[PDB]
């Protein structure tokens, strides 16, 4: 689920 | 073949010097192979997937991607304007939740599923499995990654984003699968990419443009974005006849660019994913 966009 | 003005990630991989903006790949583009994306799911109806992406299993009330992460990775793996293997087959396994998280007990269930679901599909050129998820040891999760690998699937997993030794994080620490680290545009290890000796290869991971939910796209960073890059390459190379699922990750690291990265701790491999294409 690792990372960072609007999010994991 | 050559995609001009492409996302730097794709360019960096068909190049040997950074700063270039063209992706050179063989027309075969991964046709005939399969890539199971075990994430939050794929927005299968996104125009960029050209009806090649399909949901296959869920572990939550719904099957669609209501987060975006998964779709973003599925896009890098094999989507028309952003993927490595532009003509591959994408299967969606929703093991994560819409908030991005998910229980180990079910992450494991997801890996066991791809192991046998692969046996009813039609992928003559091999099967790849991208796992852009992780956590923080568990002899049980590593173990599941290994089983998945033993059955004949190229497992590519993320190293982690804690800027720490990957040995303390499970999917990553399993020696049998391919642990991907993240690199940035100036051939520098992303500030957040886990390192260590368990790492196998490095791929583009910072500021990566890709597909998103709602039929949109957007840039995001992480070893999450790097994993599908080599997953894509793995499939691409597999339909090309260059390597087998069991031995892919070794071939990718043998044929990678050596010593081009900076800010790589002593003890960590300095290899960047690379497809060796020549017109």
């Amino acid at each position: 689920g690792d990372e960072q966009g609007e999010n994991k | 073949a050559a995609q001009t003005n492409a996302p730097w990630g794709l360019a960096r991989i068909s190049s040997t010097s950074p700063g270039t903006s063209t992706y050179y790949y063989d027309e075969s583009a991964g046709q005939g192979s399969c890539v199971y994306v075990i994430d939050t799911g794929i927005e299968a109806s996104h125009p960029e997937f050209e009806g090649r992406a399909q949901m296959v299993k869920t572990y939550y009330y719904s099957s669609r991607d209501g987060n975006g992460h998964g779709t973003h990775c599925a896009g890098t793996v094999g989507s028309r304007t952003y993927g490595v293997a532009k003509k591959t087959q994408l299967f969606g396994v929703k093991v994560l939740d819409d908030n991005g998280s998910g229980q180990y007990s079910t992450i494991i269930a997801g890996m066991d599923f791809v192991a046998s679901d692969k046996n009813n599909r039609n992928c003559p050129k091999g099967v790849v499995a991208s796992l852009s998820l992780g956590g923080g040891y568990s002899s049980s999760v590593n173990s599941a990654a290994a089983r998945l690998q033993s059955s004949g699937v190229m497992v590519a997993v993320a190293a982690g984003n804690n800027n720490a030794d990957a040995r303390n994080y499970s999917p990553a620490s399993e020696p049998s699968v391919c642990t991907v680290g993240a690199s940035d545009r100036y051939d520098r290890r992303s500030s957040f990419s886990n390192y260590g000796s368990v790492l196998d290869i490095f791929g583009p991971g910072t500021s990566i443009l890709s597909t998103w939910i709602g039929g949109s796209t957007r840039s995001i960073s992480g070893t999450s974005m790097a994993t599908p890059h080599v997953a894509g390459l793995a499939a691409y190379l597999m339909t090309l006849g260059k390597t087998t699922a069991a031995s892919a990750c070794r071939y990718i690291a043998d044929t990678a660019n050596k010593g081009d990265l900076s800010n790589i701790p002593f003890g960590t491999v300095n290899l960047l994913a690379y497809n060796n294409y020549q017109a």
